């Protein structure tokens, strides 16, 4: 529920940047937060969440 | 036969230059089989949408 | 039916046919009751001595070794490397609870 | 935390802007300071693996520093 | 000299709401 | 449409009519057609033809199996040779002694079942069936029919066969049936109804290689 709440709060986030500045690509060092991302954000699908194995 | 190979690639891009997607496409083929085109809403929608896919190419 | 058992294949250079009878029955599938008493007998002997052998140099029995009755077994399974083994061995009454939870 | 010390604020007259965070510096503070921060890496890289410290290529080193398991 | 290519329009004959005879016209 | 159920199947007769909505067979032969068109168009000069224009067909004529028609009528401005009609898939050079000036061209749209689902067969049957129909008048007798297997994915044409166009057409079927517009939302649609859905590619990893790919001008935040 914690990493939900955290994914529904990125989104919100992202929603709050407007459009016009939208990542159009959403890189998540989490393995296992991808899914929730693209659940919570369903309806913006203009961002890709790519996987970047190496964690910076 | 002549002999060569053929040059052929053909596509449905709109009369404004932009590729239609195979939605839109088919959604461009109805509308002409149909004879109707888009309400009023709808052709808001549309002008939305391409402002702010123009400006976002813009930068 | 060998005459409706021909698929298709949708090539690139035109049209290619392909080739392929009697549906299985379980008749034969599931091993008879003697058969499997005598092969439970044989595991049970088989992973008893595994166990004291490895006992012998007092080492565990791993799943590798004696894992040639992974399937067959003596109680028609051996699932001795099962989880919670010790916590289900303690409950006992399995096949009475089992038959008169018919009426419940 | 003494090697980001040094590589952050080598000079102590040397600070971050007092709008901003990470420590400003011009190309050489930069260079100067990336060299020492890659020395320290590469340091901690051969006490880690228990190899030799520069022994590892340039994309080598730059997927070692993006976090690669190398 | 290049390959340019200038794809024409494929305005698709009207089907339905033709309002007209049964045969597509020309 | 062009879906023949042998039968009263309530369930595969909704499933069939719901797959078919919004009048999606005529809609499919005419973008074909258009399609044909258009790819033949776009280097028909260079294979010796003079104007092409598609024939008054009817609606219905684009599902009624028992009455056929032509769909495109492209003139040539030459005596082309008339080849003998035979199948596409045939790499024989074969052309009797005669020649004409107008070429046509047809297009069928066919929901084979298991067994009906030989394409070629089935279109050559057709072709030679056309050319002596009591009512299936098209203007050229070296007029070509083509098939689309539509409920088996397939498309085959054993027509007369215009010198250098048999390949041309190969080439217009294959585009056609790999990237058909009205084709590609009826395979969206049945894959929907089906309740099949492919697993979509995800995202690649950003190796070593890919690492200076994320400063683009699409904006990413490494969250």
């Amino acid at each position: 529920l914690a990493k939900w709440k955290t994914a529904e709060e990125v989104a919100a986030l992202i929603r709050s940047l407007p459009v016009e500045e939208q990542p159009k690509q959403i890189i998540v060092t989490r393995k296992g937060m991808l899914d929730p991302l693209e659940v919570h954000l369903l309806d913006f699908p203009n961002i890709v969440i790519k996987g970047s194995e190496l964690q910076l | 036969k002549d002999g060569y190979k053929p040059d052929v690639k053909i596509e449905y891009v709109d009369e404004t230059g932009r590729k239609l997607t195979p939605k839109e496409a088919f959604r461009q083929l109805s509308h002409r089989f149909h004879g109707k085109g888009s309400g009023k809403m709808k052709t808001e929608r549309r002008m939305k949408k391409l402002d702010e896919e123009a400006l976002l190419k813009k930068m | 039916p060998q005459s409706d058992l021909r698929w298709s294949k949708q090539t690139d250079v035109g049209i290619t046919h392909f080739r392929s009878q009697l549906i299985p029955n379980l008749y034969r599938y599931i091993q008879p009751w003697e058969s499997e008493f005598i092969d439970s007998q044989r595991v049970w002997a088989e992973y008893a001595l595994k166990r004291q052998e490895a006992i012998a140099q007092n080492r565990r029995l791993t799943l590798e070794d004696l894992e040639d009755s992974w399937d067959r077994g003596i109680p028609r399974i051996n699932t001795l490397f099962q989880k919670d083994r010790h916590t289900l061995a303690y409950d006992k009454g399995w096949r009475v609870r089992t038959d008169f939870k018919q009426y419940q | 935390n003494d090697r980001a010390k040094v590589i952050l604020k080598p000079d102590k007259t040397t600070i971050t802007e007092p709008h901003h965070i990470w420590p400003t510096l011009t190309d050489e503070e930069w260079i100067k300071v990336e060299v020492q921060l890659k020395d320290l890496i590469l340091a901690d890289y051969g006490k880690k693996n228990n190899v030799n410290v520069a022994s590892l290529t340039q994309s080598e080193i730059r997927d070692i520093i993006l976090g690669m398991e190398i | 000299a290049y390959a340019i290519n200038v794809s024409q329009k494929r305005k698709y004959r009207q089907y339905m709401n033709r309002k007209g005879g049964f045969n597509r016209p020309l | 449409t062009g879906i023949f159920m042998h039968g009263k199947i309530p369930t595969l007769k909704i499933s069939l009519i719901q797959i078919f909505r919004a009048h999606l067979w005529q809609k499919i032969h005419e973008s074909i057609v258009m399609d044909l068109c258009q790819v033949f168009d776009q280097e028909l000069d260079a294979l010796e033809i003079e104007t092409v224009q598609k024939e008054t067909i009817h609606p219905r004529k684009s599902y009624k199996m028992n009455s056929s028609c032509a769909d495109i009528l492209l003139f040539a401005s030459y005596k082309w040779n008339v080849s003998r009609p035979s199948l596409l898939a045939d790499s024989k050079d074969v052309m009797d002694s005669t020649t004409t000036q107008k070429y046509w061209i047809d297009i069928q749209l066919r929901w084979g079942d298991y067994d009906s689902h030989d394409i070629e067969r089935y279109a050559r049957a057709k072709f030679l069936d056309y050319t002596t129909d009591n009512m299936s008048i098209y203007p050229s007798p070296t007029g070509v029919l083509i098939a689309i297997d539509l409920a088996y994915n397939l498309h085959s044409a054993y027509g007369n066969w215009f010198p250098g166009s048999k390949p041309l057409i190969q080439q217009a079927m294959a585009k056609i049936m790999k990237a058909n517009p009205a084709l590609y939302v009826l395979r969206e649609r049945i894959r929907k109804g089906l309740q099949l859905y492919s697993s979509e590619p995800t995202e690649p990893y950003l190796s070593s290689q890919n690492y200076g790919e994320l400063f683009s001008n699409q904006i990413i935040w490494f969250v």
